[PDB]
RNA sequence: AUGUAUAAAAAUAGAGGUAGGCUACUCUCCUGUAUCGUAGAAGAUGGGCGAUGGUUGAUGAAACGGAAGUGUUUUAUUGACUUGUCCAUGAAAUUCCAUGAAUCCAUUGCAUACGACUUUA
RNA sequence: GCGAAACCACAGCCUGGGGAACGGGCCAGGCUCAUACCGAAGCAGAAUUCGGUAAGC
RNA sequence: GCAGAUCUUGGUGGAAGUAGC
RNA sequence: CUGCCGAAGUUUCCGGAUAGCAGAAACUCAGAUCAGUUUUAUGAGUAUGUAAAAUGAGAGUUUCUAGUGGGCCAUUUUUGGUAAGCAGAACUGGCGAUGCGGGAUGAACCGAACGUGAGGUUAAGGUGCCGGAAUGUACGCUCAUCAGACGAAAAGGUGUUAGUUCAU
RNA sequence: UGUUUAUAGCCCUUGUUGUAAUACGUCCACUGGGGACUGAGGACUGCGGCUUGCCAAGGAUGCUGACAUAAUGGU
């Protein structure tokens, strides 16, 4: 495998009011629940179930049961932010988020933009 | 969500009851549903369990083809005694394998009926076509032979499409317009 | 959702006894109405004190002091069954004492087909020491190498176009 | 148990690949292919150690893991040293004639207690049966698959079975005498 | 090519019924693309129509329309209740519908 | 009808792509909220510039596709369109939603509730 | 060619369940003595017996 | 003031072109 | 034809005379009484009856005048039973005069008792499809090769699941 | 393994900013939208609020159209 439920793994929340946020497992309550934390201020330390999260490939060195302050310092030290963003997963998600906000005028400018890019067809020319 | 005028469903790895229920509900919605690879339908439970279930049914016409087995399950989930359920049945075409008209068409799957997403790991399941092989169906061997023949041709088309796709993909970043206004997420 | 309620009650004063004894109990109930009713059941069940001759003098909900730290809780119950006499001790790992009882009420109903009325929790105590744990699964949960594969989640959006990854 | 893991040491075989739940164990003696996709046991390769781990399994799943490890160990032993089984024929009045065909692939038994019908037994693939000259009426079968050799020996023993006769009185027959590693 | 389609595709499922009693006054309409009751709140009050054709022509047009309006959601799966000027025929179960974007509040 | 638009297989408890010489690589998956397509009196009239390409229609075609191939391409020429970047006019007072064989026949027995049956004719 | 009468609520496939009959209307659906085989038994073999499997007869 | 009374009178059907003569 | 009232289906003596039930009329009253009411307390033996606080409703008559004057089921109580079942009484309501939602269906089961309609919200029961409504969430239990879903039945199980306790 | 903040930290207690925040419960005669179904009555009386008049206050009125010479209906 590539992903295991271990202390220090970075997980992505996919259910509830914290959907789309990033968190790192701090403690293993049980095979169905785990304690997570995030350096972001709006994300508090909480116990979440594995059904509401997906494990990313990023694993970061954390002592068991670290406090939020220590986790935030370790998160900055290990440069987890912009490392997940370097993955194509985050770029796909970020592109989807930016696409959702796009209004009608931006959509119109896109169609003209992708119309110009389409006619290139410089293959075998 | 969004629908299509005609739908081609690949019945490989789909549970019989779960797929039939979704198909029957879609038929009553006016959609036209075509189910291919009906001989790879899976049913939860041991192959001994379904053999006696079918053997009990053998003890009307006892159809042996896997496609007609699936149609029987779909038929029971429709008001076939009325005209509304009669018209729904005529909008369904269950076939074994992938016939040529549906060979070159997109085949969708129903995650609510997929065996992997619905069956506990390690649970014994039986394949409808494999189960029907020892009840009277005698075309399993040839149906597999065409299936591998279709797969080889399908794989060759995919390589041609993939090789062609590499050309536009390479030229996608060649055009500066892509990078110039990629701020829209595109 | 269950809530841990601290209920203190006593009999009304009379000429025979100027001052009555004070009885305090900790019990779990969704609302204070259930906790007061269950508390009166225990005193009658135990001290043989009539509800009509007593009163509830204090009720208080108790919150988990450390809900962000995983703990192991030992729970003793009494079972009313066809035989009508049983007692078992079980251990659960979680962060909230109330969460253990809710999980406790799940397994008795799942296994023994028991009800809320029959179970009368004598005592709930946090088992901090690893050695005191009598359950193998909790002991497995206490090793320094906790890393396991994902349990399957079996997750309208009908008619998916591509086969789902169904993997990590 | 969160995960029960059984660790085994990889032998000197050239290939110990277990990709796609198929163990293509190739060694100096030969290459043996086995299918393990019917067991829900995760196989992990790390250097010369092969670990079979079952996560959140039951007693039957744990039992299958032990059987899988034994099957893998038997396959590794057969691919490295091989399995050799020797059987001695027993006769009382009518001697039994044994003929080998297709390099021992087909074994014909004749004159079994006066029987006029010859019994033909086909050995499993990868197993060669020869008649040892050291011991009279001794047949030695060597192969890389222990299960195939055992199945072939059982079939030979079942073929030479006395019917409608006293076992205590008529002791004539063919049975496996000894079995072990070729090397 | 690309048509106009200033509306949203929808399907006529059934009447507002119990197990054995039907009420043709209210029809259950599935606005495809809407998947929950909260999403259905956008389409409340919009004008829904059933466009069909008859062989006899009136004013040189063979297309007839029954107009309606979406009233309230139905269930947790985004199906809505619609009341039409003429009750929709029972034979139009599974037939398509058009949900306009007017009246608009966006 | 209202885009009547989309062909891998495969595991899922791992697969595919990518690349090296099946052994070692890498990347992606975590669905389609994707991709293709889409601007004009439903899409006008010219001037262009720029592609000098693209979009296709028309026929003349060869190849492929058994299964239920009946459709995929390859085009050859020609016909136009082009909003790719721009301009100049035009489309409205509908001046608030409604939009030649066979049968009978004769023959025929080869047949037998009856025709049928059966050649000949 | 001449020509009735009895009878006539209406009907007309089954399978079940439907408690009172309910089928014709209602509800859910359709339209093992021998022997063959072996196993056990001293069953010396023959002679076979028993045990099941087995509806082929 | 009618739908019934194996109601009364009259007309007329299916059975039936049947049984049959 | 419509509308408004509307039983009883049985005490008691004995085919009956009563009564009860349901109406009509005349009377006197709301500062008067009444209640398938709950209490308080007196006593008497947790209950009991009586007397006097809460709650609700205006109450008490007198006269004569239609119909009923079977039961079924169900609840509880019951005495003996006795292959076991059951039988026997009594206690109490429902249906019998009553449609409606559910219960696959069904007269006794679960809700609910009815003018004609629009809208809303529920009960009982439900939300895979037939079928209106989550292929909802969170835990577990169950593999059957007859589950489950809606008496041979006690138990046995190299049958499990959780396991507990005791031995080492 | 044992070890005690190191070359990671964790737990407990006080202190701690503090009068923290949040969740939950409850309340506002606090407020901003969206949808649907009804419009009974027919001078004035009344109860209120603003400032004679005015008003969302003892029940719908305005502004428009198209079709009417079809739509709406009915059978």
């Amino acid at each position: 495998f590539k992903r295991y439920v271990e202390v220090g793994r970075v997980v992505l929340v996919t259910k509830g009011e914290y959907t789309g946020k990033l968190a790192v497992i701090v403690d293993i309550v049980d095979h169905k629940r785990a304690l997570i934390d995030s350096p972001c201020s709006e994300f508090p330390r909480q116990v979440i179930r594995y059904g509401s999260v997906v494990l990313t490939h990023i694993v970061m060195k954390l002592p068991r049961g670290a406090r939020s302050g220590i986790v935030a310092k370790k998160w900055k030290a290990q440069d987890v932010c912009n490392k997940w963003a370097s993955s194509a997963w985050a770029k796909k998600l970020e592109a989807k988020k930016v696409r959702s906000q796009l209004n009608d005028f931006d959509r119109f400018a896109v169609m003209r933009l992708k119309k110009q890019r389409r006619e290139q067809v410089n293959v075998a020319v | 969500s969004e629908f299509q005028k005609v739908v081609v469903i690949d019945a490989k790895g789909h549970l019989l009851g779960r797929l039939a229920s979704v198909v029957a509900k879609q038929l009553l919605g006016g959609q036209k549903v075509v189910v291919v690879r009906c001989e790879e339908l899976n049913i939860s439970g041991h192959f001994f369990r379904n053999k006696l279930k079918y053997l009990a049914y053998l003890r009307a016409f006892h159809f042996r083809a896997p496609s007609r087995i699936f149609q029987k399950a779909v038929r029971g989930m429709l008001p076939h005694k009325t005209a509304r359920g009669q018209a729904a049945l005529e909008h369904l075409q269950a076939v074994e394998g992938i016939p040529p008209p549906f060979d070159k068409q997109k085949r969708v799957v129903v995650p609510a009926a997929l065996r992997v997403l619905r069956l506990k790991p390690g649970r014994k399941y039986c394949t409808v076509g494999r189960l029907s092989s020892e009840v009277g169906w005698k075309y399993n061997d040839i149906v597999a032979k065409l299936e591998e023949r279709r797969k080889v041709k399908s794989a060759a088309f995919y390589q041609a499409k993939l090789a062609k796709q590499k050309k536009i993909a390479s030229a996608k970043e060649a055009s500066p317009v892509n990078q110039k206004l990629s701020q829209f997420g595109y | 959702a269950l809530k841990e309620y601290q209920v203190v009650g006593r009999k009304v004063p009379t000429e025979h006894e100027p001052v009555p004894k004070l009885f305090r109990m900790r019990l779990f109930a969704p609302n204070e109405s259930v906790a007061k009713s269950r508390y009166w059941y225990f005193l009658k069940m135990i001290n043989k004190v009539k509800k009509a001759t007593g009163e509830i003098v204090a009720i208080n909900e108790i919150s988990e002091p450390k809900p962000l730290k995983a703990k192991v809780f030992g729970i003793w119950i009494r079972y009313d069954s066809r035989s009508g006499t049983h007692n078992m001790y079980k251990e659960f790992r979680d962060t909230t004492r109330v969460g253990a009882v809710e999980a406790m009420y799940a397994d008795m109903a799942a296994r023994h087909r028991a009800r809320f009325r029959s179970i009368r929790i004598l005592k709930v105590v946090e088992v901090e020491k690893k050695e005191d744990v009598r359950r193998n699964y909790v002991k497995q949960l206490l090793n320094p190498h906790l890393k396991f594969p994902l349990p399957h989640r079996r997750t309208k959006k009908v008619f998916a176009p591509h086969r789902p990854s169904t993997f990590y | 148990d969160i995960y029960k893991d059984e660790t085994l040491t990889i032998p000197k075989g050239v290939t110990v690949d277990i990709k796609a739940r198929n163990v293509t164990v190739t060694g100096p003696r030969g290459t043996l292919k086995q299918n393990l996709r019917h067991v829900d046991i995760e196989m992990k390769k790390q250097g010369n150690t092969i670990k079979f781990i079952v996560w959140h399994g039951s007693r039957k799943h744990n039992a299958c893991i032990r059987s899988v490890y034994s099957i893998i160990n038997n396959m590794i032993i057969g691919v490295t040293q091989g399995f050799r089984y020797k059987m001695r024929l027993v006769y009382a009045h009518f001697p039994i004639n044994i003929n080998l065909t297709e390099n021992g692939t087909v074994v014909e038994i004749r004159n079994f207690l006066g029987e006029r019908i010859t019994r033909v037994i086909k050995c499993l693939p990868g197993v060669t049966v020869s008649i040892s000259s050291a011991v009279k009426d001794e047949i030695i079968l060597e192969g890389n698959s222990l299960e195939n050799v055992s199945q072939s020996a059982a079939n030979i023993k079942q073929i030479c079975n006395v019917r409608n006769k006293d076992i205590r009185k008529f002791l004539d027959g063919i049975y496996v005498s000894e079995r072990g590693n070729i090397e | 090519a690309q048509g106009h389609r200033l509306y949203v595709k929808a399907k006529h499922l059934s009447f507002q019924r119990s197990k054995h009693v039907i009420h043709p006054g209210t029809s259950i309409v599935k606005i495809e693309g809407c998947d929950s009751k909260e999403e259905a709140q956008f389409y409340l009050g919009k004008r829904v129509c059933y466009v069909y054709k008859s062989s006899k022509a009136v004013r040189g047009s063979k297309i007839r329309v029954i107009w309606g309006t979406i009233a309230r959601p139905h269930g947790n799966s985004g199906a809505v209740r619609a009341r039409f000027v003429h009750n929709l025929p029972a034979k139009t179960f599974g037939s398509s519908l058009r949900v306009m974007l007017y009246p608009s509040n966006i």
